[PDB]
RNA sequence: CGACUCUUAGCGGUGGAUCACUCGGCUCGUGCGUCGAUGAAGAACGCAGCUAGCUGCGAGAAUUAAUGUGAAUUGCAGGUUGAUCAUCGACACUUCGAACGCACUUGCGGCCCCGGGUUCCUCCCGGGGCUACGCCUGUCUGAGCGUCGCU
RNA sequence: GAAAAUCCGGGGGAGAGGGUGUAAAUCUCGCGCCGGGCCGUACCCAUAUCCGCAGCAGGUCUCCAAGGUGAACAGCCUCUGG
RNA sequence: CCGCCGCAGGUGCAGAUCUUGGUGGUAGUAGCAAAUAUUCAAACGAGAACUUUGAAGGCCGAAGUGGAGAAGGGUUCCAUGUGAACAGCAGUUGAACAUGGGUCAGUCGGUCCUGAGAGAUGGGCGAGCGCCGUUCCGAAGGGACGGGCGAUGGCCUCCGUUG
RNA sequence: AAAUACCGGCACGAGACCGAUAGUCAACAAGUACCGUAAGGGAAAGUUGAAAAGAACUUUGAAGAGAGAGUUCAAGAGGGCG
RNA sequence: CGCGACCUCAGAUCAGACGUGGCGACCCGCUGAAUUUAAGCAUAUUAGUCAGCGGAGGAAAAGAAACUAACCAGGAUUCCCUCAGUAACGGCGAGUGAACAGGGAAGAGCCCAGCGCCGAAUCCCCGCCCCGCGGCGGGGCGCGGGAAAUGUGGCGUACGGAAG
């Protein structure tokens, strides 16, 4: 679910969502865009998390 | 009109994938699998196409329990047992 | 730290699912390791963490399923789980007891006509 | 179609990933028999079923 | 490609044979008693003689006697080094290393349908009891070992021709008499049989 | 002398015969003679550091454990208190399928219990267990101007 | 010259509210708080992404529609776009 | 691998409009002619009638050779690279090939509803897989208002949940 | 019960069988590729060498392709190659 | 009207079980053609065969005489040899076609209901305790429940049986 990935993407990284939009992919996996609520910059945890 | 002309009609299906044999013979408006019959409890199989029945038998797939039965039987279907240790 | 089945089994029950989430974490990493596109020593490690995982895991069902069969050893209802799955025909046959099974009147021909040890001369 | 169902989104997943080349180094290993991938398949000439 | 090809009759490529072969051949062919036993018989007399048993090509030139017939103490042989020995003193041997030089490979497809190695037939050693002799002579090339009840057309005139090289026992060489009867007196082993 | 054409030969092409090979068939024989609601056969979809197919496998996913074996695996990397293979009895085994809450969209519920937001409090969200048909022994519950009984 | 889901209005009046109030039940009024999962979504849509073995003069359901001439969505010429 | 003596056969090809595969002559031939049309300069590049840019001349002419969709396709989309094969000349180009990317919804759809119809159970038939039938020969309702006898949640206050 | 049957299954052993147009349709990524709306239809395709030692380096070409050199008993075996 | 029985028939996500589907070489039950043959053809033949449907098992089915015989009699079933291309069938055409005895492989016999006797002498299920088994079995304990006189168990079955 979108609910799913909320309490997944704030659990493993201490960070609160402000909503997910899902698609599943041509390649078929589900691709989500968790938009993050403003108190958390996206690019100070992309650092923490390891992706540059 | 018969031939070129009216293949270009052909544009909705007829079958889709039937969901017991995956074969794209499941009939949207019978609701009836052309090749498996899938909402007959049976499978559909006749005896009048031997090379039709050996596509689709017991060698066919895994048989991923039936494989295992074949390794069991020779133990004597042997139970909560475990080989004696180091 | 090479993650072995013996020095896991003695262990305690959140003892070992603390040392899962260590591995499953550690795996997590790895799995962000390979997009971000390096360290072909961190994506030879990936396997060696996906078995210990399976390792942990298969230790943590051992120990469930020794101590359900130990619970259900007594009692004359054990779930569907722990009943002996043989072959489905086999489990339909009668019982160790109810096939030694004789009628009174059999058990009376075993008495007093039983089949003799005999031999005759040419 | 653009519409699609589930089902047929995931069956036409598959059938992209299939239809990849193999690796330049499965003709290193040593019983080594395939040359290319012979059950490529392009969208103008085999038309995938349905 | 096989649509609209060509794919029944002997001449179409895939397709069947002409007249398949069945497993209801008749295989096999059943011969008269009386004539296995005058075959048995042709096949002993003519390895009496050298003439034949030379002619089938047995070296034999050094060996004392034809009908050669050694002691019964041969059928309690255990080792093969006792049985290669006695062919040396016998002076069967250049038989066996004839045998040993006609180890080649087979000509033809019999290689790949488990029929590689060919080589000659040797010497014949029958015995009356097994004492462990078919266990010391099994391993030396060419030579087959008969029980006399249980004489073979098959191996005493092995191709079909006849004078193979025969090495009798003592005790084997006596109940020829009675297996076979003489002229005189009938087979005292056989039910009803005089020799032809 | 031309050029062209034809014949023969050498050499070179085209082509894949012939021969020699055979981890495959075919045939006969022997021993066994074992599937499934404890979810079969079959199907789908996934799973490898690099991986399409085949094979193996099931979110523990080219495998876990255990035993036997005792140094490899290998196309390229990479990191003996047991590598790898074999065996296989422990454990696990996604979706569909007899296929089982109801539907085939993976679409709708109902019940019970857990945790989180909360401070059981009705919603919500996640998770767990149940909810198919026939039928048997029993159990419970009520039905009948069926047959009576008693007040 | 459709059905049904769905939604509303009305006729009735079983009930319900509290004893002059810190009013009560009740409000289809105005605000405020919380939530909305699952699946499809790219592109072609045709003198070259569909169907006719193919970039096949065939076939394949729609929507939008400028100026001039003119009865005109005719033909002919032109702008946007191609 | 073969000679000799025997044994055995799926044992001898020019044909069957034979089967399968290969190759000729035809022949560098028919052909590459439906819908008016191209030209100049430059750039990249080993290489240009065809690519790209600019300029000219044209065409579709709003019932379009335009802009969007449904069926159907299934990645053909997009960028970069390549020029083997393919795109019936070519190609620096492509819907080819190789890499990478790319489809974000409470409100657009689907889901919901019923339509023509399809189709279980009851029942009926049928040797049987099953078929008929869709309200018909059926004990086809598991749902709300009140109320006692009871129970727990809150200072059991009194209601939620319920027996 | 036994004697009896058994072209499926799990194992085996064997052959006066077939030898890649043969023998199973299938010796190989074969019930695969591909064809049909579907039921179904259904291929072709074995071999470098003892060992990859699979041709470095130079040279012409934009390149494919060459010329040399080199490996090898042999390329008169050069990756669909006895 | 009420309550207790019983009968007959409903509902349960009631406690515990069981069936379905697959494979299908062999096996059991049905169903069942036409090519073909007869130099045509219809009865016959192909053939109770192919296809169709159902049900199994490691084998199945059969099986301990409502038998064969006509003998000096044999003595369950199944299988092999032979009977035998026979007796018989048949547009008496084409064609079809067994059995007994005989030799062998194997060899094994049995059980009810009824009839009657024994105080239902019988069986099933729940709860406790003790063994105890990945084939839920054994022994205690209980005005624990139930089925069963519309008949459970023992004795007994044509070879006769029972009672004293």
């Amino acid at each position: 679910n979108k609910h799913q990935i909320k309490q997944a993407v704030k659990k493993l990284y201490d960070i609160d969502v402000a909503k997910v939009n899902t698609l599943i992919r041509p390649d078929g996996e589900k691709k989500a865009y968790v938009r993050l609520a403003p108190d958390y910059d996206a690019l100070d945890v992309a650092n923490k998390i390891g992706i540059i | 009109t018969k031939g070129t002309s009216s293949f270009g009609k052909r544009r909705n299906k007829t079958h889709t994938l039937c969901r017991r044999c995956g074969s794209k013979a499941y009939h949207l408006q019978k609701s009836t699998c052309g090749k498996c019959g899938y909402p007959a409890k049976r499978k559909r199989k006749y005896n009048w196409s031997a090379k039709a029945k050996r596509r689709n038998t017991t060698g066919t797939g895994r048989m991923r329990h039936l494989k295992i039965v074949y390794r069991r039987f020779r133990h004597g279907f042997r139970e909560g047992t475990t080989p004696k240790p180091k | 730290a090479k993650i072995k089945a013996r020095d896991l089994r003695g262990k305690k029950k959140e003892e070992l699912l603390k040392q899962l989430d260590d591995l499953k974490v550690e795996l997590s990493q790895l799995r962000v390791a390979k997009v971000t596109g390096g360290a072909a020593s961190k994506l030879s490690k990936i396997r060696v963490v996906r078995k210990s995982i399976a390792r942990v895991l298969t230790v943590i069902n051992q120990t469930q399923k020794e101590n359900l069969r130990k619970f259900y050893k007594g009692k004359k209802y054990k779930p569907l789980d722990l009943r002996p799955k043989k072959t489905r025909a086999m489990r339909r046959r009668l019982n160790k007891h109810e096939e030694s099974l004789k009628t009174k009147k059999q058990q009376r021909k075993e008495r007093l006509y039983p089949l003799r040890k005999y031999a005759v001369k040419a | 179609s653009s519409h699609k169902t589930f089902r047929i989104k995931r069956f036409l997943a598959k059938k992209q990933k299939q239809n990849r080349p193999i690796p330049q180094w499965i003709w290193m290993k040593t019983g080594n028999k395939i040359r290319y991938n012979s059950k490529r398949r392009h969208w103008r000439r085999t038309k995938l079923g349905l | 490609h096989r649509s609209g090809q060509g794919a029944f009759g002997n001449m179409c490529r895939g397709g069947r044979m002409f007249a398949p072969t069945k497993t209801w051949r008749r295989w096999h062919r059943r011969v008269n008693t009386t004539q296995k036993r005058y075959a048995i018989c042709s096949a002993l007399a003519a390895s009496a003689l050298p003439a034949l048993v030379m002619s089938k090509g047995h070296r034999i030139e050094e060996v004392p006697e034809l009908p050669l017939v050694v002691e019964d103490k041969v059928e309690g042989y255990k080792k093969t080094k006792e049985a290669v020995l006695l062919l040396k003193k016998l002076k069967a041997w250049n038989d066996i290393k004839k045998v040993y030089a006609s180890q080649r490979m087979r000509a033809g497809k019999g290689k790949m349908r488990n029929r590689r190695r060919i080589q000659r037939r040797g010497p014949c050693v029958i015995y009356n009891e097994d004492n462990g002799i078919v266990k010391a002579f099994r391993n030396i090339p060419g030579i087959t070992l008969l029980n006399v009840t249980k004489l073979n057309i098959l191996k005493l005139a092995p191709g079909g021709h006849v004078g193979r090289f025969c090495i009798w026992t003592e005790s084997a060489f006596r109940k020829l008499d009675d297996l076979y009867g003489t002229w005189r007196k009938a087979a005292s082993l056989k039910s009803n049989y005089n020799l032809p």
